[PDB]
C-alpha cells in the first residue's frame, strides 16, 4: 500500500554478473542494516565465472558495493592414500545468500568434487558447497556436508541408494532464529533431494582449512526413501523454517518438492528430526507447486501461516483454454493440533507467462495495522512483460484478494525483476518495514522505503 | 610404508624449558601428520592434527610446524604433566604409519647408585633353585650397565634385569638384575659379582660375595 | 392498431428501426399530421404511403464463395476445399438475427506428414533396433490412406551439461559408457537427422546409422526437441496443405520448465528455432525447458498433432501431460518399439475423427449459437464439435448470429474455422443501422424553424450544436 | 562427550580366538571410521586397520592381513577387532581410534585392552626372603617373587606399614611365568632390631603368603 514508487534506491553490480539472483538484509553487532547480494556468475582470478557476494551498505543514493571476500582456488588435498579435489569454476557463489546475526552464508550449489584413488574415481559432481563469513571479525568457513571420499565403484555395488554427489547443498538456504543452518540440497540421493542441519557455531568451530573432508557432528541429514514418488521431486528447491505443532521449544521445517509425484508438485511440513507432519499435493501438473515456499502469520492468531508458489500454474480460461499465468496458495493453521485444510485464499496471475508466484517475500506489517502482509512477483508480468510485484495486505480472515500496490519494474526487458525478494526489515530507520527486489538480468537491486500511509 | 623417524628417543629437560621434537618421514605427506601423548601407564590424547591444528581441548602451549617430510611439536614452557611420550603419525597413505616415540624426563644433578648384592635364599636352595639378586637403587642419568661375574669371569646366560621408571619424588631410576642357576651348578663355584658401570664413577661399583663364606 | 412502432413515439429514421426489427419508416410529405411514419410496413401501405418512400431493411445473408466439398485431397495443391461455403454476406439490422450454415469434410486422401522424434538414450538401446525397417512398413500401411506421404526422423537425449551429463574422466565426454564395456555416442541435446520426405527408404537408412548416447538422470529433454521441431519450419519441412504428425516416443519420464536450474540455466525458453547448419540446438546448454504453455501456443500455431507413444510405465504420465495440452493423443509401446507402426496409424484415425469448430475475430455485440449434424442427420442442438467420424465422413452446423443494439462500426468480419483445419468460413457482416434518406438530408432547412435545423427524411431534426 | 570404552583384559592360549570389542559413549559409532592399533614396548605402535561403521568396508595392513578381522555393529554401537591363531607376538595392548574433524585423522583413542598369549597354567607364587651379606648407617633388605601366573600381585611391607623408602620392580616373564621383585632399605638401628616381613597377596590362585625377612 505505502511502499515509494517514486524514489527508489539503486545498487548495481558488474555487467552479466547476475547482480541480484539473490539478496538479504544483515545487521552488524552494532544493529546497523546492510543489504547482501548474491552475485552467481561474477568472475573470479582466472577470468571464468564463479559467483561473489556483494555487502552493500544502506546509502539513500545507492551507488556501487564491496566485495565480500571468499576463497575462488581450486583446491587439492593428498591424503590416505586418495587425492580430493574441489573445483571452484562456474560453482555459482551467491546463488542463495542468508544473513542470521553478525554472519552472512553464501552458498556455490554448483561447486563440482572429485576423489581419485589410483585408476578409480569418485566422479565429479556438483555436490555444492556453502561459505560462511563474519564481515566484522574477518572470520571465514565453509560448510559441505554432501562430499564424500567413496569411488564410484561402491555406488554401483549399492543401487546408489545414499549417494550425496549430486547434492547441490546451497541450492535454498534459511536459519532457524537458535542459528540452525538448514540446507536444501534438490539433487541428494539421486534427485530425490536432501536437507542438511547444523548450528552456525559448530560450522565455525569445527572447519579448519585445507582439510577438505571434515565432519560436523551436530550436523543432522534428511533419510534416502525407495518410495517412487519421491523420484526425480527435488525435495529442497524452496526451504522455509516455522512453528507447526503448537510445541515452541522446536522448529518446524517446510520444504519445497516441486517435481513430487510425477511433477505434480509437493510442499512438506517436517519436525527437526525430519519425520513428517503434513504434505501440501500440488492442483496441477508441471505447475511447479512448492517452488516457492513462504511462512508469516497473516491473520494475526499469532498462528504461522504458509504460502506456496506455483509460477506456471494454468488458469481455465473460456473455450475450454489454457493460460499459464501463476497462482498462489495461502493455508491458514487452525487452532490447536490439527493438519493444514484446503488453501484458504486462492491468488492466480493475470499476465501470461508472467510466472506470478516465482517469489514470495513477508513484508512484516507495511501499513502499521496489526496484520502481516506479504510481496509477490511476476518476474516476466505487467502489460509490458518487463516484470511486476505484487502487494497483498493481512486481514482477519486471511490476505486480501486484490492487491493494495502494485510496483512495476523500473529496469528493461528482461530483468527478471522480483525473481529475488526480501521484506520485513526496516533500513532506514523510519519506523515502517521495507523491500529490496532482485533484478539479476539488469545486475541491479532496487529497494523500495515504506512511508507513512496517505 | 613411508618411514616416520622420530628424534630424540628421549630427553631431560625441566620445568618451564620450551623444547621441540621432530618428525622425518620417506618422503612428503604435506602436512598430514598427526601429534599423540601418552601419559605415563594411561591410554593416549590427540595433539595436534593436520599438522599445525589443535586437537579442541589442548592448551595453547602445544604448537605443530613444518612442511614437505619434516615437522615439529613444540612445547612452550613445561608443566608438571608435560612429561609423557610422544609419538608422530602420517596418514598421508595407508598404511598409516607411527614414529618411534619421545620420552620426557625430568632433569637433575647426577646420583651414583645404592648397589646391593642378595645370596638365594635358604628355602630357594632346599626346592633346587638358586638366585643373586642385585639392586642398584637411585641414580641419575638412566643409563647404567650391569654385569655380572662368576669366580671373577664374566657371565650374560640367565640373567633378568627390571627397571622401574623415574620416580616421582626424587626423579631418580633403579633396576633389579637377578642371575639364576639350578642349585647343583650355584655350588660348583664360589665368587659371586655384579658390576655397576655408571657416568659418576670411571670405576665400576663393585659388590660380590662368596657361598659358604659369611 | 398501435404498436411499439408507434406506441414508442420515435423522432427520426434512425430512432425508427432502432425500435424493433419489424418497424419501418414512411419518408412521404402528403402523410396525414396525425398518422405516424413509424409503423408496420403493412400499416404504412394501408395509410397510402409511397412504397419508393417506405424504409424497410431485411436481415439476409448471401453466400458469396460457394465452391463443393472436395472428393479426394490428393491431386491439386491448396486447391481442394474441405469447407463450404468459404464466404458469406451478412446483413443485420439493431437487435435482429440471422441464421446460416457451414458444411465440414473430413477430406480422403489428404496428404500426411510425420516427424519421427525418438528418445536416443541408452535406456532405449534396445528399441533402436526394431524400427530399422519402419519407414518401409510405414509407408505400406500409410498407403491405404494417403498418397502424399512425407517423413522424417530427429532424436534427443538431454542438456549436454553437468549434472545430467557424465564429465568425468576425460574419456567419458567422447564416449559416455566408457566405464562399461561399450561405447556410445557423446550426448547431445537434439539432432535433426531427416527432413521430412517422400523417399522412405532414406528413412530406413538414416536410422540404420542412428546409435545411442547416456546420461544419467531418467527423466530426458524431450521437450526441448519437440519445441525445435515445432518451430523450425525451414529445416524439419512441414508442407502448408498437409496432416502434421509429431511422433513421441520415449520410456521415461521428461523434463519441464524450470528443471534447468539444476544445472544453473535460468534463462526461460524463447520459443525461437535454434537449429543451425549442423542440426543440433544450440540453445541446449544455455536455455531451460519449455513450459507446457508454450509447447501448446507453437503446437496450434503450427498445426501439429503431438502423439505420446510411451511405455506402460509411463502411459498414464504423459495420457495427464495430454490433457493440459489439448489436441494431444497418446499409445502405449512396447518396450522395444515393436507396435510404433500400428500405433502412429489409430493415432492418425483418432485424430482426424473430430471437428470442432472455431471462431476467430468475432465482435463484441455479435453473439453466436450452434446446432451440430453429426452422424445420420441427427440435429444435437448447442453443439460446435463432432466426434466419431471416419475419412471421407461430413458434417454441418446452423448458426445464429445476434446483434445486440447496433455499433458504431458498421462493417466487420470474422472467421468459422473447423481447429487444425486449412480452410475456413468468412463472415462479412454489415450492420444495416442507417436509413438511405439520410444520406440525403437538407442541412440548414426553411422549413425547420427558420434555417435552425435540418430536413431528412421528412421530418425535422435540431441540427449539429442544438 | 566423546568416549571409547574398550573391552576388559583378555588371558588366551596360543591357537586360539579372542575378538575384542569397542564401544562408543556419547556418539553414534556410524559417523566416523574406526580404527585398530597394537602397541608392544619393543616395537612400539603398529597401525592394524580401519572400518566404516556406516557400510562394513574395512582397510588393513598387509602385515595383519589373516590375523585380524574387524567388524561393527551399529545397533550395540559397538566395533570389534577380532584375533585368531593366537601367539607369543600377538601378545600387545590394542587400542580403538577415530577422529575428531578430520576425516582421516587419529584423535581419539579407547583406553586400551590388554591381551596376553600363554600356555601358562595358574601358578601360585614363591615368595622368598632376601637378607643381605654378614656395616654401614643404611640398610637394604628384599623380596622376590618367582614362577607365578597370570598377572598382577600385591607387595607390602608389615601390611602396608613400612610404605616409603621402598622400590617394588615391574614383574618379567620369565619362560611363560612371571618374575617379581621388591627392595627396602631403612637404618641400621631398624634391622634385625624390628621384625620386617614381605607380604604378597596373588588373588588368581588366592593365596597371600608372607615371609619375615631373617639375617644370616
Ligand atoms: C494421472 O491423473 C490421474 C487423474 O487425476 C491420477 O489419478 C488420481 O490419483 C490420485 C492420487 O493417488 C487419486 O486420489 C485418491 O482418490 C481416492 C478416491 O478414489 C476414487 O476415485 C475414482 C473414481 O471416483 C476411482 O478411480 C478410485 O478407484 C476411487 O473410486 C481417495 O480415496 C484418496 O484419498 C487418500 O489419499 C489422499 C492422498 O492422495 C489423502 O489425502 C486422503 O486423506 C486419503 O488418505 C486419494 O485422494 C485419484 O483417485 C486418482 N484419480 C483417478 C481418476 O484415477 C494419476 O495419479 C495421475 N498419474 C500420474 C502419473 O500423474
Ligand atoms: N535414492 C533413490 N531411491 C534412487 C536412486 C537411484 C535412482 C535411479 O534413477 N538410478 C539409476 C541406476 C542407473 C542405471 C544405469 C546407469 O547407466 C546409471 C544408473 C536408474 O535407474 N536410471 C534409469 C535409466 C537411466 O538411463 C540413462 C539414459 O537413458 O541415458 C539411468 C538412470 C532412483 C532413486
Ligand atoms: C438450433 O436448435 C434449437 C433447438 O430446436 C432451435 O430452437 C428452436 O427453434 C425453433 C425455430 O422454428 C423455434 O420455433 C423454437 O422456439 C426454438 N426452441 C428453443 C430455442 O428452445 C434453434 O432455432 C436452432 N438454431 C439454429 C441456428 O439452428
Ligand atoms: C435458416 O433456417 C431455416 C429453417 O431452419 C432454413 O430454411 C434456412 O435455409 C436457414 N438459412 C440459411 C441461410 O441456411
Ligand atoms: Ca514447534
Ligand atoms: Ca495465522
Ligand atoms: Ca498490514
Ligand atoms: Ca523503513
Ligand atoms: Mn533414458
Ligand atoms: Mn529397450
Ligand atoms: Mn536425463
Amino acid at each position: 500500500l505505502n511502499l515509494d514508487p517514486v524514489q527508489l534506491t539503486f545498487y548495481a553490480g558488474p555487467n552479466g554478473s547476475q547482480f541480484g539472483f539473490s539478496l538479504d538484509f544483515h545487521k552488524d553487532s552494532h544493529g546497523r542494516v546492510a543489504i547482501v547480494v548474491g552475485a552467481p556468475r561474477t568472475l573470479g582470478p582466472s577470468q571464468e565465472e564463479t559467483g561473489g557476494v556483494f555487502l552493500c551498505p544502506w546509502r539513500a543514493e545507492g551507488g556501487q558495493c564491496p566485495s565480500l571476500l571468499f576463497d575462488l582456488r581450486d583446491e587439492t588435498r593428498n591424503v590416505g592414500s586418495q587425492t580430493l579435489q574441489t573445483f571452484k569454476a562456474r560453482q555459482g557463489l551467491g546463488a542463495s545468500v542468508v544473513s542470521w546475526s553478525d554472519v552472512i552464508v553464501a552458498c556455490a550449489p554448483w561447486q563440482h568434487w572429485n576423489v581419485l584413488e589410483k585408476t578409480e574415481e569418485a566422479e565429479k559432481t556438483p555436490v555444492g558447497s556453502c561459505f560462511l563469513a563474519q564481515p566484522e571479525s574477518g572470520r571465514r568457513a565453509e560448510y559441505s556436508p554432501c562430499r564424500g571420499n567413496t569411488l564410484s565403484r561402491i555406488y554401483v555395488e549399492n543401487d546408489f541408494s545414499w549417494d550425496k554427489r549430486y547434492c547441490e547443498a546451497g541450492f535454498s538456504s534459511v536459519v532457524t532464529q537458535a542459528g540452525e543452518l538448514v540446507l536444501g540440497a534438490p539433487g541428494g540421493y539421486y534427485f530425490l533431494g536432501l536437507l542438511a542441519q547444523a548450528p552456525v557455531a559448530d560450522i565455525f568451530s569445527s572447519y579448519r582449512p585445507g582439510i577438505l573432508l571434515w565432519h560436523v557432528s551436530s550436523q543432522s541429514l534428511s533419510f534416502d526413501s525407495s518410495n517412487p514418488e519421491y523420484f526425480d521431486g527435488y525435495w529442497g528447491y524452496s526451504v522455509a523454517v516455522g512453528e507447526f505443532d503448537g510445541d515452541l521449544n522446536t522448529t518446524e521445517y517446510v520444504v519445497g518438492a516441486p517435481t513430487w509425484s510425477w511433477t505434480l508438485g509437493a510442499v512438506e511440513i517436517l519436525d527437526s528430526y525430519y519425520q513428517r507432519l503434513h504434505r501440501l499435493r500440488g492442483e496441477q501438473m508441471a505447475s511447479y507447486f512448492g517452488h516457492s515456499v513462504a511462512v508469516t502469520d497473516v491473520n494475526g492468531d499469532g498462528r504461522h501461516d504458509l504460502l506456496v508458489g506455483a509460477p506456471l500454474y494454468m488458469e481455465s480460461r473460456a473455450d475450454r483454454k489454457l493460460a499459464e499465468v501463476g497462482r498462489v496458495y495461502l493455508f491458514l493453521q487452525p487452532r490447536g493440533p490439527h493438519a493444514l485444510g484446503a488453501p484458504s485464499l486462492l491468488l492466480t496471475g493475470t499476465q501470461l507467462y508472467g510466472r506470478f508466484g516465482s517469489a514470495i517475500a513477508p513484508l512484516g506489517d507495511l501499513d502499521r495495522d496489526g496484520y502481516n502482509d506479504i510481496a509477490v512477483a511476476a518476474p516476466y508480468g505487467g502489460p509490458s512483460g518487463r516484470g511486476q510485484v505484487l502487494v497483498f495486505l493481512g486481514q482477519s480472515e486471511g490476505l486480501r484478494s486484490r492487491p493494495s500496490q502494485v510496483l512495476d519494474s523500473p529496469f528493461p526487458t528482461g530483468s527478471a525483476f522480483g525473481f529475488s525478494l526480501r521484506g520485513a526489515v526496516d533500513i532506514d530507520d523510519n519506523g515502517y518495514p521495507d523491500l529490496i527486489v532482485g533484478a539479476y538480468g539488469a545486475n541491479q537491486v532496487a529497494v523500495y522505503r515504506a512511508q507513512p500511509v496517505v | 610404508d613411508i618411514l616416520m623417524t622420530q628424534s630424540p628417543s628421549s630427553m631431560s629437560v625441566s620445568l618451564g624449558d620450551t623444547v621441540s621434537i621432530t618428525c622425518h618421514a620417506s618422503q612428503g605427506i604435506s602436512s598430514n601428520i598427526g601429534w599423540l601423548q601418552q601419559k605415563p601407564g594411561k591410554s593416549f590424547m590427540g595433539l595436534i592434527y593436520y599438522g599445525t591444528n589443535l586437537v579442541d581441548g589442548v592448551p595453547s602451549r602445544f604448537s605443530g610446524s613444518g612442511s614437505g617430510a619434516d615437522y615439529s611439536l613444540t612445547i612452550s614452557s613445561l608443566d608438571s604433566e608435560d612429561f609423557a611420550d610422544y609419538y608422530c603419525v602420517q596418514y598421508a597413505q595407508l598404511p598409516y604409519t607411527f614414529g618411534g616415540g619421545t620420552k620426557l624426563e625430568i632433569k637433575r644433578a647426577d646420583a651414583a647408585p645404592t648397589v646391593s648384592i642378595f645370596p638365594p635364599s635358604s628355602e630357594q636352595l632346599t626346592s633346587g633353585g638358586a638366585s643373586v639378586v642385585c639392586f642398584l637403587n637411585n641414580f641419575y642419568p638412566k643409563d647404567i650397565n650391569v654385569k655380572w661375574k662368576i669366580d671373577g669371569s664374566e657371565r650374560q646366560n640367565g640373567v633378568l634385569n627390571s627397571w622401574t621408571d623415574q620416580d616421582s619424588k626424587d626423579s631418580t631410576y633403579s633396576m633389579s638384575s637377578t642371575l639364576t642357576l639350578t642349585k647343583d651348578e650355584y655350588e660348583r663355584h664360589n665368587s659371586y659379582t655384579c658390576e655397576a658401570t655408571h657416568k659418576t664413577s670411571t670405576s665400576p661399583i663393585v659388590k660380590s660375595f662368596n657361598r659358604n663364606e659369611c | 392498431g398501435p404498436n411499439i412502432c408507434t406506441t414508442r413515439g420515435v423522432s427520426s429514421c434512425q430512432q425508427c428501426l432502432a425500435v424493433s426489427p419489424m418497424c419501418a419508416w414512411c419518408s412521404d410529405e402528403a402523410l396525414p399530421l396525425g398518422s405516424p411514419r413509424c409503423d408496420l410496413k403493412e400499416n404504412l401501405l394501408k395509410d397510402n404511403c409511397a412504397p419508393e418512400s417506405i424504409e424497410f431493411p431485411v436481415s439476409e445473408a448471401r453466400v458469396l464463395e460457394d465452391r463443393p466439398l472436395s472428393d479426394k485431397g490428393s491431386g491439386d495443391s491448396s486447391q481442394v476445399t474441405q469447407v463450404s461455403p468459404q464466404r458469406i454476406a451478412l446483413r443485420l439490422r439493431p437487435d435482429d438475427s440471422k441464421n446460416f450454415s457451414i458444411q465440414v469434410r473430413q477430406v480422403e486422401d489428404y496428404p500426411v506428414d510425420i516427424y519421427y522424434l525418438m528418445d536416443l538414450s541408452y535406456s532405449m538401446k534396445d528399441d533402436l533396433w526394431s524400427i530399422q525397417n519402419l519407414g518401409t512398413k510405414l509407408a505400406t500401411q500409410m498407403r491405404k490412406l494417403t498418397s502424399n506421404l512425407r517423413i522424417g526422423f530427429g532424436a534427443f537425449v538431454d542438456k549436454p551439461v553437468s549434472p545430467y551429463m557424465y564429465i568425468s574422466p576425460p574419456e567419458a565426454l567422447e564416449n559416455p559408457c566408457y566405464d562399461m564395456k561399450t561405447t556410445c555416442l557423446p550426448m547431445f541435446g537434439y539432432k535433426h537427422v531427416l527432413t521430412l520426405t517422400d523417399q522412405v527408404t532414406r528413412f530406413n537408412e538414416e536410422v540404420k546409422k542412428q546409435s545411442v548416447s547416456r546420461n544419467r538422470d531418467a527423466p530426458e529433454g524431450g521437450f526441448d526437441a519437440i519445441m525445435q521441431a515445432t518451430v523450425c519450419d525451414e529445416k524439419i519441412g512441414w508442407r502448408n496443405d498437409a496432416s502434421h504428425l509429431l511422433v513421441f516416443t520415449t520410456d521415461a519420464k521428461t523434463h519441464i520448465a524450470l528443471d534447468g536450474r539444476l544445472a544453473g540455466i535460468v534463462q526461460p525458453n524463447d520459443g525461437q528455432c535454434h537449429v543451425g547448419s549442423d542440426n543440433h540446438y544450440s540453445a541446449s546448454t544455455t536455455m531451460d525447458y519449455p513450459s507446457l504453455g508454450l509447447m501448446t501456443e507453437k503446437l496450434s500455431q503450427k498445426n501439429i498433432n503431438l502423439i505420446f507413444a510411451v511405455t506402460e510405465n509411463v502411459v498414464n504420465l504423459y495420457q495427464n501431460y495430454s490433457e493440459l495440452i489439448p489436441g494431444t493423443t497418446v499409445g502405449v509401446l512396447s518396450m522395444d518399439s515393436s507396435n510404433v507402426l500400428q500405433l502412429i496409424v489409430d493415432a492418425y484415425g483418432k485424430i482426424r475423427s473430430k471437428v470442432e469448430l472455431e471462431v476467430r475475430d468475432l465482435p463484441e455485440e455479435l453473439s453466436l449459437s450452434f446446432n451440430a449434424t453429426c452422424l445420420n442427420n441427427e440435429v444435437i442442438p448447442g453443439l460446435k464439435s463432432c466426434m466419431g467420424l471416419k475419412i471421407g465422413d461430413t458434417v454441418s452446423f446452423s448458426i445464429e448470429a445476434k446483434v445486440r443494439g447496433c455499433p458504431q462500426e458498421k462493417e466487420k468480419s470474422f472467421t468459422i474455422k473447423p481447429v487444425g483445419f486449412k480452410d475456413s468460413l468468412i463472415v462479412q457482416v454489415t450492420f444495416d443501422c442507417d436509413c438511405a434518406c439520410q444520406a440525403q438530408a437538407e442541412p440548414n432547412s426553411h422549413r425547420c424553424n427558420n434555417g435552425n435545423g435540418t430536413f431528412e427524411c421528412g421530418v425535422c431534426r435540431c441540427g449539429p450544436g442544438w | 562427550e566423546v568416549q571409547l570404552q574398550q573391552s576388559g583384559a583378555e588371558l588366551v592360549k596360543p591357537g586360539a580366538s579372542v575378538k575384542l570389542s569397542c564401544t562408543a559413549s556419547g556418539f553414534n559409532i556410524k559417523d566416523t571410521y574406526v580404527h585398530w592399533v597394537k602397541q608392544r614396548p619393543e616395537q612400539g605402535l603398529e597401525w592394524i586397520g580401519r572400518i566404516d561403521p556406516a557400510n562394513g568396508y574395512t582397510k588393513y595392513d598387509p602385515k595383519f592381513q589373516g590375523k585380524a578381522t574387524i567388524t561393527a555393529d551399529t545397533s550395540s554401537n559397538t566395533a570389534y577387532l577380532q584375533l585368531s591363531s593366537l601367539t607369543s607376538e600377538d601378545t600387545a595392548v590394542y587400542y580403538c581410534v577415530r577422529p575428531l574433524y578430520d576425516y582421516y585423522a587419529m584423535d581419539y583413542w579407547g583406553q586400551g585392552t590388554s591381551v596376553t598369549v600363554s600356555s601358562a597354567k595358574t601358578t601360585a607364587p614363591s615368595v622368598y626372603p632376601l637378607a643381605p651379606v654378614c656395616t654401614g648407617s643404611s640398610v637394604t633388605l628384599g623380596c622376590l617373587v618367582k614362577g607365578y601366573f597370570p598377572e598382577p600381585v600385591t607387595l607390602t611391607w608389615n601390611s602396608g606399614s613400612l610404605s616409603s623408602g621402598v622400590h617394588t620392580f615391574p614383574a618379567v616373564l620369565q619362560s611363560d611365568l612371571y618374575t617379581l621383585s621388591s627392595s627396602v632399605t631403612v637404618t641400621s638401628s631398624t634391622w634385625p632390631s624390628q621384625s620386617i616381613t614381605c607380604n604378597v597377596a596373588h588373588p588368581a590362585s588366592s593365596t597371600k603368603v608372607d615371609k619375615k625377612i631373617e639375617p644370616r
